[PDB]
């Protein structure tokens, strides 16, 4: 009968490719709470 | 309006140490507000978006972290973006943050999207820094101008009919997507109701159904609420922000909900990583995580 619409599904990669990291130099004065 | 010059000046300070301000003119910012406001109203209040795109949580004026995110994720238009709100308050550079975001909205209106968080509300940002920042660096009149802009931000997004996105979370008054569509802009954020909840609610592991929220506003909701909602609406995932989490992202209710928080070392008071979520063409999702080199 009439064909079904294409559907996407949320998936997650294999457990070693779930997260990728990138680094920054922490300066402790860069971020403050103005309040 | 010279958008390219505005953007160039905003990006110019990348790599500075210490971080400089970018001081646009009053009229440039008013231009950004007014032109972006028109775009927000010409687009649905419940956005319907297609993958691939990158999704970011709270920024809170941490402008150099935003530049870090774009540096790694790809500067527009190299990647499509959806931000979940909370651009201002708490941090040093709310102004540079919101201006760059509005500028990108105007420049790439079909590939760049901003949701409203609870801090995009005058009653809130009068208290938590943005008012002071405007008054200090410009004037109160400009603050009101932003307010009018914020009042027109969209509230939620659905990616390829499967990922429901909003700043805070779910509402007990949310039975149909049409109720969201029906909300009229401009509007403030009320102390109660559907709009409030979408910007304010939190998931909670120890609650069954709907609980009271320690914020003194809105509610908490449990894993079963999430399951029933996804099932009812044929969705796979709730993507939200609003709570700082140690790894920059955090799963809830199996992997049915994720919390994203993009401002690392949040306002100097937390040791959290910041994360964004990459959603590919197929809705395979993954995390790009910003953390200190140490
Ligand atoms: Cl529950
Ligand atoms: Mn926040
Ligand atoms: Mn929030």
């Amino acid at each position: 009968g009439a064909m079904g619409r294409k559907r996407k599904t949320v998936t997650w990669p294999e457990e070693g490719k779930l997260r990728e990291y990138f680094y920054f130099e922490l300066d402790e004065t860069e971020r403050v709470n103005v309040n | 309006l010279n958008l390219d010059s505005i953007i160039g000046r905003l990006l110019e300070v990348q790599g500075s140490r210490p971080g400089k301000n970018v001081q646009l003119t009053e009229n440039e910012i008013r231009g950004l507000c007014l032109k972006s406001r028109e775009i927000f109203l010409s687009q649905p209040i419940l956005l319907e978006l297609e993958a691939p795109l990158k999704i970011c949580g709270d920024i809170h004026g941490q402008y150099y972290d935003l530049l870090r995110l774009f540096e790694y994720g790809g500067f527009p238009p190299e990647s499509n973006y959806l931000f979940l709100g909370d651009y201002v308050d708490r941090g040093k550079q709310s102004l540079e943050t919101i201006c760059l975001l509005l500028a990108y909205k105007i420049k790439y209106p079909e590939n760049f999207f901003l949701l409203r968080g609870n801090h995009e509300c005058a009653s809130i940002n009068r208290i938590y820094g943005f008012y002071d920042e405007c008054k200090r660096r410009y004037n109160i009149k400009l603050w009101k101008t932003f307010t009018d802009c914020f009042n027109c931000l969209p509230i939620a997004a659905i990616v390829d009919e499967k990922i429901f996105c909003c700043h805070g979370g779910l509402s007990p008054d949310l039975q149909s997507m049409e109720q969201i569509r029906r909300i009229m802009r401009p509007t403030d954020v009320p102390d109660q109701g559907l709009l409030c909840d979408l910007l304010w609610s939190d998931p909670d592991k120890d609650v069954q159904g709907w609980g009271e929220n320690d914020r003194g506003v809105s509610f908490t909701f449990g894993a079963e609420v999430v399951a029933k909602f996804l099932h009812k609406h044929d969705l796979d995932l709730i993507c939200r922000a609003h709570q700082v989490v140690e790894d920059g992202y955090e799963f809830f209710a199996k992997r049915q909900l994720v919390t994203l928080f993009s401002a690392p070392n949040y306002c100097g008071e937390f040791d959290n990583a910041g994360a964004m979520m990459s959603v590919d063409e197929t809705l395979m999702c993954s995390f790009q995580i910003l953390k200190p080199a140490d």
